[PDB]
């Protein structure tokens, strides 16, 4: 089925994605508000040594705002 | 392993004070948080040359000394000389930058930071016309439309959309939806990639799309049907679009600090930032570079009274961007001697520069192997700003934030070696 | 061919700064020039490929690279760093700062090599003191 | 009335010789004018120690009249706030002729560098060959800048002439590049070559005519016309011009540039 | 010590001296009617042929001057109909120093007189008038009242679309559940409305509000037009041809030329190959296309009013279907002997 | 000097030159008239051969009437 899927290769650590998740702005106000997180939180994904970071795949709801907050595709919806 | 929290991030403008280290033993071996770019300078890349002690070259080749003959002759050199250009700074503390003040003052020296190189024309532009700015939050918690103007921060400053434009503010609760986002480049960039608008300017005319956009916001014609690539029906499109933000930011980079005009590109962008507040909020940022380079055009300024291109030859601080300032000291041959500290004009100045700077004694305060030290006579290794020594940054809308040590060096830092070159210099003088 | 050369970042010109400017890694970062591929077949060159660069002001041997930003019709880019600077323009105009972008240069295919870091600012002739 | 300074070959590090006008050189003897203070880099030396000097004392600043026969590409500040006099120099200078001047004249019979004349009040400087940029400038920062005098360049000049200007008269017989009367507020300025771009960008005032030649120009100017056998600051002007009013992104502006019809169908 | 500079397609030539001279020829100015090549005491001019000159492309300049044989006199200059050879002495043109014999034409209009119809402009075959002319505003040729109702609007744009000077805008938008309606706002631009009436009898919920003062108020409301502007003669350019004189409307334009001569033309020997119509710089000569079928037209025919006798046509004609004869040529007083020998040898 | 020169290997033996050339037309009814020549006749050039020959180069007055009627520049008025 259609999942989240990261090209970590192309990314830019740009933490677009992060912010625009409602998911993760839903359970991170630091995030909601353009941070990356300092309190631990269970989110989908972070940047991590410079590049997006999938963490709780379970949590997506494959809306695909993260995708079109993305400009090199770095993170996408696909098969698998 | 461990994780330090809250670490500020030493590379561009943004200074990012959110970054987690990974340490492991005393080495940073990984981040949380920091972009592509940020990540590169926390953990070392393996195979990459990080000086461990001091070297002077023998007309050809580069011995080991000691800190102390290391600085000694270069203070010999500073001291000896008659015009001594003293470049860089924006990659170091403030506290470094002040004794480089001092320091230049005692050597008759011209002090000058990357500023020159960057921004310095929106210097020579806010000294003429003014200076509307506001802070990050402002733009985060108000902005209503945000303007990128010949700047690529998803390259430049990865992390300045999703800070400023995607994130959740107070009166901006649905982030990138409640902001018409607008960038102005002749390129399609990965930041224009993400605009609302995207006026795809021709190269080098901004100053004439600026001066049709303030004849329209003051109710005049446009005199041709198309300027700077642009047809005329969308410059007024354009300037309603502005007219009616309920708060509006302008962010703009090197597309015209680098560009014909230069100074006065950023000039004309000011004035209609002004002149926008009588319909609507508007304010403007620029991009400024280095994590620290705000810092200096700060401490130099209220100590000496000067930003940059600051020349303390009579003693008394004189101040001539276009006389003063590094690249003219270089490529009209008046600098007999350069001192480098937090910067790499050997790879980032112009050919001409390089040609001057194979003439003349180069002193290197630099941790890495770099195109500059390829061109010095002393290499003088620190420890490094935000990493391993601590001090205070200023970010590119002036806020001052305080940079970390989170691992130790048993290397100098910027600091103690320029207040011992400065020690030096006066026993000579 | 006559083109625009304009000069700015790239993310992997930043990582490689900040990686190490001795390493392959900013060569392969820094010593391109991006085009757009309808340029790089009317002078008839692929990715990889080698070009000359010439200006009023200097020249430099660059690899060729797909622009995967789009440029403008006639205007390539080469990342800041002393490739581009040997070309663009040095005078400042009475301002302190260069031109560093949108210099017309001549480009030409060539079989030439690309100069890595420390051969390609011999070209200065430092002498040493 | 004739003292001679024959300058001694050049440093590579600039001299700036302020002292080096009438005012100063008026009372004194030739073994004075050997001792009188110069600047070279960081370091305070002697106008002896770079020029040899010969000629006859006065002591009024109107009857000296200093000849500088030979090149001074590297000396800046000349003639700087001078008051009455002559200084002719048979070469090129750097940087500030006569900045700051009041009155006399200053003749270059070569180039000279930026910021000639910068904040002239009064008086009269002539540069036989190019000049740099900013002739007849203001200084960083300041909306004040030439409240008068006149400066004829019979080479180029480069950009920003008459920046904020505000009185006097600038000629230029060649081109120039960009920017010509930048944020002008009074004077004239004459360009009787070619203009790259932005002619008259941002003027408040005062009037620029271009005779050659401008590849571009601006929008925010109004076209009026033209105006045939037009007289401006006492000077007498034939042929057609092409007239604009602006610039308009300024409030207020009442600046006029002449373009003159010969070459400017395209404006 | 003489200098020839090639700069393109012109020519300087030039010799240093206590009294500089530099004789500076223009190519895009020459016509090529060879006149100064016949005028040149020592033959130092070559004129390339002036058809191909023109009607096709060349590297070449159309004339070649030898610095080796010139002498600097400045007769070509003096004779040139079309201001393309300059001689500067001490750097100023002979046509402004008394003693160098100048040819004797005028071009001018009286400003006072034109009224900017800008037929001369436009009939100049060298493009050496600018006429401007300032018309009034729209807005102040017109008087009316005009206001629309938007709460009676619904905004069916009946009115925009009929409006036949576009001078109502109305702010369309597709609807949200936030904002459910299909427009905004809707504007009338008084400085493009000429009250026509149109908008108000199509308008559906009669919304609009609309008067026409024309008849009744135009006597005070309408200012009378007074149109203003002023003329320039490019007086490089200008040739004499006198076209601008004949054209006017109201005699505001009056031109004397050099040259007093006839054109002849063999309209059997003519082949019409259009060359000299092409190369008169003048627009003397045309192929009238006749008005009815079967009707037929002279083959070439000329109107002398236009010209100004160089000689470009005859030079250029491959079978000399065309000559030109030249009694006068009207000069300043001549004192040199050779002066007045080489303006007679140009005479037939 | 500027002269007349073929350039046979280019050319279509179309006939436009012969025809246009008012030299020719002048010298032979059946040239103004459109046709080859019949009659023996003087003129400046012919399709001889299927591509245009020059015959009498003395007689070209360089107008260029010619060259405006050859789209495959077959026929030029250049140096030599
Ligand atoms: N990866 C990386 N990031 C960095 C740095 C680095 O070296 N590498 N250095 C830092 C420093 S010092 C600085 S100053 C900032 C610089 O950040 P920016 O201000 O973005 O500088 P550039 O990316 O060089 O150029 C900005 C854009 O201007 C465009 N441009 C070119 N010509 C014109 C023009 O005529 N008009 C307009 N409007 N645009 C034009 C170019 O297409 C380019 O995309 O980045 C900082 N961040
Ligand atoms: N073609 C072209 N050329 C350009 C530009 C362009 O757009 N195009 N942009 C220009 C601009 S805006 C700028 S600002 C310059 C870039 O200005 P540079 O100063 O050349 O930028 P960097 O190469 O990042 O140099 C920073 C150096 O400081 C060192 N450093 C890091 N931390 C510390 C510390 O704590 N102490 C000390 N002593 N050193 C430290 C790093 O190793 C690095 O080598 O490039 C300029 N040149
Ligand atoms: S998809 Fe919708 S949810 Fe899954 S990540 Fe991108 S955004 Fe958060
Ligand atoms: S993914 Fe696209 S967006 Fe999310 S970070 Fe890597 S780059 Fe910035
Ligand atoms: S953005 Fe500039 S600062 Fe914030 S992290 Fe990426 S780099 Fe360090
Ligand atoms: S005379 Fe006839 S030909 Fe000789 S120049 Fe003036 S125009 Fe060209
Ligand atoms: S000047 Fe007297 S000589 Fe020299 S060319 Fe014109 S005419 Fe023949
Ligand atoms: S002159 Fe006679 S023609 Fe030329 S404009 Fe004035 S009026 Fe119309
Ligand atoms: S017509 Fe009557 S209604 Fe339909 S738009 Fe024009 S006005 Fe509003
Ligand atoms: S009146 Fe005639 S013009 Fe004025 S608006 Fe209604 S329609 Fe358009
Ligand atoms: S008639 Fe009544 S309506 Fe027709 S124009 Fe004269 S006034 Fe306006
Ligand atoms: S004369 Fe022939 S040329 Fe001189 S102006 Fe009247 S028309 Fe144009
Ligand atoms: S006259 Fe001589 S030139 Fe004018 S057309 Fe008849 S032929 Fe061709
Ligand atoms: S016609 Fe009268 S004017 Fe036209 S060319 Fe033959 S001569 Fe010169
Ligand atoms: S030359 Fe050009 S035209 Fe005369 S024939 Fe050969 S092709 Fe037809
Ligand atoms: S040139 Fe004029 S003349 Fe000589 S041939 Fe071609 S046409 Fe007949
Ligand atoms: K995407
Ligand atoms: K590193
Ligand atoms: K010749
Ligand atoms: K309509
Ligand atoms: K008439
Ligand atoms: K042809
Ligand atoms: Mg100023
Ligand atoms: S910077
Ligand atoms: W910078």
């Amino acid at each position: 089925a259609i999942g989240l899927k990261a090209y970590p290769e192309l990314c830019h650590g740009c933490g677009n994605c992060v912010i625009a998740c409602p998911v993760n702005a839903l359970r991170s106000p630091e995030v909601a508000g353009g941070k990356g997180p300092t309190d631990d939180v269970e989110i989908i994904m972070i940047v991590e040594d410079g590049v997006v970071n999938i963490k709780n795949p379970d949590l997506c709801g494959k809306c695909g705002t993260c995708v079109e907050s993305c400009p090199v595709d770095a993170i996408r919806l696909e098969e698998l | 392993m461990e994780y330090v929290k809250n670490v500020v991030c030493p590379f561009c403008g943004t200074l990012c004070d959110d970054i987690i280290c990974k340490v492991e033993g005393n080495e940073i071996v990984g981040t949380i948080n920091a972009c592509r770019i940020g990540h590169s300078k926390f953990v070392h890349a393996e195979g990459a040359m990080r000086y461990k002690k001091p070297l002077i070259r023998k007309n050809g080749e580069f011995v080991e000394v000691s800190y102390d003959e290391a600085i000694d002759k270069a203070a010999k050199i500073l001291a000896e000389s008659k015009r001594p250009l003293m470049y860089g700074w924006s990659c170091t503390e403030c506290e470094a930058q002040a004794v480089g003040v001092e320091l230049a003052e005692e050597a008759g020296a011209v002090i000058d930071n990357t500023a020159s190189v960057c921004h310095g024309p929106s210097v020579l532009a806010l000294q003429d016309v003014g200076y509307p700015i506001c802070t990050f939050g402002e733009v985060k918690n108000r902005a209503d439309v945000v303007v990128y103007w010949g700047c690529n921060p998803m390259h430049a400053h990865p992390r300045h959309m999703s800070r400023n434009v995607f994130a959740r503010g107070f009166f901006r609760e649905r982030g990138r939806s409640d902001r018409t986002l607008i960038v102005v480049d002749p390129r399609k960039t990965d930041s224009a990639k993400l605009a609302d608008i995207h006026l795809q300017l021709d190269f080098d005319r901004d100053y004439e799309l600026l001066d049709a956009m303030r004849a329209c916001l003051l109710g005049h014609e446009i005199l041709y049907d198309e300027v700077a690539g642009v047809p005329r029906e969308q410059i007024e499109e354009a300037v309603e679009v502005l007219k009616n933000a309920q708060f509006g930011i302008l962010f703009f980079g090197m597309g015209i600090t680098h560009s014909r005009g230069k100074h006065r590109n950023i000039d004309t962008a000011i004035m209609m930032v002004q002149d926008l507040n009588d319909y609507a909020k508007w304010t403007l940022i620029p991009m400024r570079g280095h994590y620290n380079v705000t810092g200096f055009n700060q401490v130099c300024t209220w100590e000496s009274g000067y930003p940059y291109c600051v020349d303390f030859s009579g003693g008394e601080p004189r101040y001539n961007p276009g006389e003063t300032g590094a690249n003219d000291l270089l490529q009209n041959r008046e600098a007999d001697a350069m001192m480098v500290i937090a910067s790499d004009p050997g790879a980032h100045f112009p050919q001409r520069a390089l040609e001057r700077m194979a003439e003349i004694p180069v002193i290197a305060i630099e941790p890495h192997r770099t195109p500059t030290t390829e061109m010095a006579d002393i290499i003088i290794p620190p420890a490094i700003v935000g990493m391993e020594a601590e001090g205070t940054a200023y970010r590119m809308e002036g806020v001052p934030i305080r940079m970390k040590k989170v691992v130790d060096s048993d290397l100098l830092s910027d600091r103690e070696i320029l207040e011992r070159l400065l020690e030096k210099v006066r026993e000579y003088k | 061919m006559r083109v625009i050369l304009n000069t700015g970042r790239t993310i992997w010109q930043g990582q490689a700064i900040e990686s190490g400017k001795d390493l392959k890694m900013y060569v392969d970062a820094a010593a391109i020039i991006q085009m757009n591929p309808e340029m790089m077949k009317q002078l008839g060159i692929a990715e990889g490929d080698n070009v000359k660069v010439i200006s009023e002001y200097g020249d430099v041997v660059v690899k060729a690279v797909e622009a995967k930003e789009p440029l403008p019709e006639g205007m390539v880019y080469i990342p800041m760093g002393p490739w581009a600077n040997r070309v663009i323009r040095p005078y400042t105009d009475s301002t302190a700062t260069p031109s560093f972008k949108n210099i017309p240069v001549e480009i030409i295919p060539t079989d030439e090599e690309v100069l890595d870091m420390p051969t390609l600012m011999k070209v200065y002739g430092k002498v040493g003191q | 009335s004739e003292i001679i300074l024959t300058p001694k070959e050049q440093p590579e590090v600039p001299l700036e010789a302020p002292n080096i006008k009438p005012d100063v050189f008026a009372g004194k003897s030739i073994e004075e004018i050997k001792n009188i203070q110069i600047m070279h880099g960081n370091e305070v030396v002697k106008l002896g120690d770079f020029f040899e000097v010969s000629g006859e004392p006065a002591d009024a600043p109107e009857d000296i009249k200093i000849i500088i026969d030979g090149d001074v590409y590297n000396t800046k500040r000349i003639g700087q706030e001078m008051t009455a006099g002559e200084i002719i120099v048979r070469g090129n200078v750097n940087m500030y002729v006569g900045a700051g001047m009041k009155g006399g004249k200053i003749t270059v019979e070569g180039n000279a560098g930026s910021w000639a004349g910068q904040d002239m009040r009064g008086g009269e400087i002539e540069i036989l060959g190019d000049a740099g940029d900013y002739v007849g400038s203001s200084y960083r920062g300041d909306w004040r800048g030439m409240s008068g005098g006149t400066i004829t360049v019979h080479g180029n000049a480069d950009n920003e002439i008459g920046e904020y200007m505000n009185g006097g008269k600038i000629i230029i017989k060649g081109d120039v590049n960009i920017m010509p009367g930048i944020h002008m507020n009074n004077g004239l300025i004459i360009i009787e070559g070619n203009v790259v771009a932005r002619a008259g960008g941002e003027m408040a005032g005062g009037t620029i005519v271009v005779k050659g030649m401008m590849q571009e120009f601006l929008a925010g100017f109004k076209y009026l016309g033209v105006e045939k056998d037009i007289e401006v600051d006492g000077e007498e002007l034939p042929g057609a011009f092409y007239k604009f009013e602006g610039d308009h992104a300024i409030k207020g502006a009442k600046g006029i540039v002449y373009a003159a019809v010969g070459c400017n169908g395209h404006i | 010590e003489t200098t020839e500079v090639i700069e393109g397609k012109n020519i300087t030539v030039e010799r240093t001296g206590e009294e500089n001279r530099r004789l500076i020829f223009q190519d895009c100015l020459c016509a090529v009617c060879g006149l100064c090549g016949e005028i040149c005491p020592v033959s130092a001019i070559e004129v390339n042929p002036t058809g191909a000159m023109v009607r096709t492309e060349q590297e070449k300049s159309k004339i070649a001057i030898d610095e080796n044989k010139c002498v600097l006199c400045g007769m070509c200059s003096s004779i040139c109909p079309f201001q393309a050879l300059d001689l500067q002495i001490d750097g100023t043109s002979i046509k402004e120093l008394a003693e160098y014999p100048k040819i004797i034409k005028s071009a001018e209009i009286d400003d006072e007189t034109c009224i900017q119809c800008k037929a001369c402009e436009t009939a100049c075959p060298q493009d050496a008038i600018t006429i401007t002319r300032e018309l009034p505003e729209r807005k102040d040729l017109v008087t009316g009242e005009i206001e629309i109702d938007k709460d009676t609007c619904i905004y069916c744009g009946m009115c925009e679309e009929m409006c036949p000077v576009d001078a109502i805008e109305i702010d369309h938008q597709t609807p949200s559940s936030a904002s459910p309606v299909v427009a905004t706002d809707i504007r009338v631009d008084e400085d493009k409305c000429v009250h026509c009436g149109i908008c108000k009898r199509i308008c559906p919920v009669d919304a609009i509000m609309q008067v026409c003062r024309i008849c009744p108020y135009g006597e005070y409301e309408i200012k009378t037009p007074e149109v203003t502007g002023t003329s320039y003669i490019d007086p490089e350019l200008c040739v004499n041809c006198g076209w601008c004189q004949e054209i006017c409307p109201v005699d505001a334009a009056t031109v004397t030329k050099p040259f007093e001569g006839e054109l002849i033309i063999d309209q059997d020997t003519c082949q019409a190959c259009e060359t000299c119509v092409m190369v008169c710089p003048c627009n003397v000569l045309s192929f009238p296309k006749p008005e009815k079928p079967g009707e037929k037209t002279t083959k070439l025919h000329k109107d002398e009013r236009f010209c100004i006798y160089c000689g470009a046509c005859e030079r250029s004609c491959p079978v000399t279907a065309i000559t030109v004869k030249r009694n006068r040529i009207n000069t300043t007083p001549i004192r040199s002997k050779a002066w007045k020998n080489a303006f007679d040898s140009l005479l037939k």
